């Protein structure tokens, strides 16, 4: 149920994938106190992901595979803009 | 000949009587730091100093290294104290080239290098400096301080600029910097380096360095390590590496291999 | 360690009598040397060479003067160190100088950018130097003397300075190619000046007394400017130029000359109309 989330955009650090799993899953892994879970999020309103909720990633922060930033062309420690998504609207 | 433990025990038992003590010292010495210390006892400072200067001589001879290196920082410090900070670079590079080789006290060495580049270029002696910065900026590199050496290399390219004399060196160095740019993974850096060094040195634009930074950084940006190792062996065949280069082409290929660790 | 400004104090109120002042200076500018501030250590030793002066000890003072040109051009204060230059070198003189005009007049060329005190202090190196019998020396001043005259507008005493070059350096085997380049040089400022018949002569004067220069590319180089003068073809003595860059790279001494010779073949087709 996307109706009622957060929308405020957050700068969230690129950094290594907690483990192999998570980079199998496509996911992208947040803490509970960053957005809900199992929501769809964009950021840089070009890339899409869903979350799932992760105690081993701070708040404040965002982990990606390496897929993800050759898509993206990103580095380690860059810092994106996270926002809620709704692709139905 | 005088037996040299009588004299020795002689100079202790006067130990002007300063002055006597360092004479007698030095003559059982002779006949073989004691005589250093009197003198400086003395207030003769600028014979302390000379006198250091022998017992490093000597107990880098015997391949005593530790008290080759005492000897030396009492000299340093002496010279220095007394406005020969020229004599104090000289000996400060002789003790680095003693703690790289023979100690292998890097960081240490790194000092030396650093501090005898900088008295070097207070002395506006600019190839003295080069000298000692280059080496600096080897160890440095070699050491994991990939900024500082190519800021070292950046300093020894600005020196060493307009000289006609230095221009291999800075052939080299231009590729050095962009080298450890590189292992440092600032690609970008690296091209600004080369495209700065193009532009300023035409014997550089042209030069088969200036061709293999070019290959390395467009390795590098497409992550193709193999394409890299490919451009090191077609840059040897030609012109031989060093392990300086060696070193800093493996960490490169090792952070591609680390990139390869984050990209799963 | 003494305070450095406590021992100038008392070199001023002691200021045989300066002699102990000019001892103070000295150890209060050690001190500051040893302290990185050079600018201070070279003022210090200023005044350790003036109160050196004040006591008759001439030597010294020029030996602290150049003392004070030294941690001055360390401590980058350009004007300083040109002084303390011209005090040493007239101590010198009046008993080295011609050493201390060269890198005076280096710093003058590259740091204050005064061309014509440069261009004044490499002739009169050059000619002390000549005046002690050593070639070399008197040849390296005044080929810097020659390119600043050059760059400077004034051709004909730089191709006279060049004329002067070529006449020192006849015979020696270690100086050939620099003769080489002599002739070529000379002619381009003959060029320069309008004077193509004065650049047609040096060429025939190279070929015929150098063998090297007869078939070396300088003396085709000069050839072919003096044919595209001869001709007011401003295009062809570019192709000429280009085609004497891609074998020999041409450097800036040798723009600023040319520049200036197709200028004048655009005043002349100004003067055309």
């Amino acid at each position: 149920d996307m109706t009622n989330m957060d929308t405020r955009t957050r700068h969230l650090k690129v950094s290594n994938c907690p483990n192999n799993s998570y980079a199998l899953a496509n996911v992208a892994a947040v803490s509970p106190n960053d957005f809900p879970n199992n929501i769809y999020i964009i950021i840089d309103n070009l890339f899409v992901f869903t979350t799932r909720h992760s105690n081993d990633i701070p708040p404040g922060t965002i982990g990606f595979n390496g897929n993800q930033r050759t898509w993206g062309g990103w580095s380690l420690n860059q810092d994106v803009q996270a926002k809620a998504f709704d692709l139905f609207k | 000949m005088s037996d040299p433990v009588e004299l020795l025990k002689r100079a202790e038992k006067k130990g002007y009587k300063f002055e006597e003590a360092a004479d007698l010292c030095v003559q059982a010495a002779t006949i073989y730091l004691k005589a250093a210390d009197y003198q400086k006892k003395a207030g003769n400072e600028d014979e302390a100093g000379n006198t250091y200067v022998e017992a490093y001589k000597c107990f880098k001879s015997g391949g005593n290294s530790v008290n080759a290196v005492d000897s030396l920082e009492n000299a340093i410090q002496i010279f220095t104290h007394r406005g020969q900070f020229r004599r104090g670079a000289n000996f400060k590079f002789e003790l680095g080239e003693i703690l790289e080789n023979d100690l292998h006290d890097y960081a240490k060495a790194i000092d030396c290098y650093e501090l005898a580049g900088e008295w070097y270029a207070q002395d506006q002696s600019v190839a003295l400096s080069n000298k000692c910065f280059i080496k600096c900026a080897d160890l440095k590199a070699l050491d994991g301080q990939y900024i500082e050496a190519s800021d070292i290399y950046s300093k020894l390219i600005k020196s060493s600029m307009g000289n006609r004399l230095s221009q291999w060196s800075l052939k080299d160095y231009f590729l050095k910097k962009g080298l450890c740019q590189l292992a440092a993974t600032d690609a970008v850096a690296a091209a600004r380096t080369l495209q700065e060094g193009q532009s300023e040195d035409p014997n550089f634009a042209d030069s088969r360095e200036s061709n293999f930074l070019k290959s390395l950084i467009d390795a590098v940006n497409e992550g193709d390590s193999e394409q890299l190792s490919e451009h090191c062996k077609e840059f040897d065949n030609f012109m031989r590496l060093d392990k300086w280069k060696i070193t800093i082409l493996n960490k490169i290929k090792e952070s591609i291999q680390q990139q390869e660790d984050d990209l799963l």
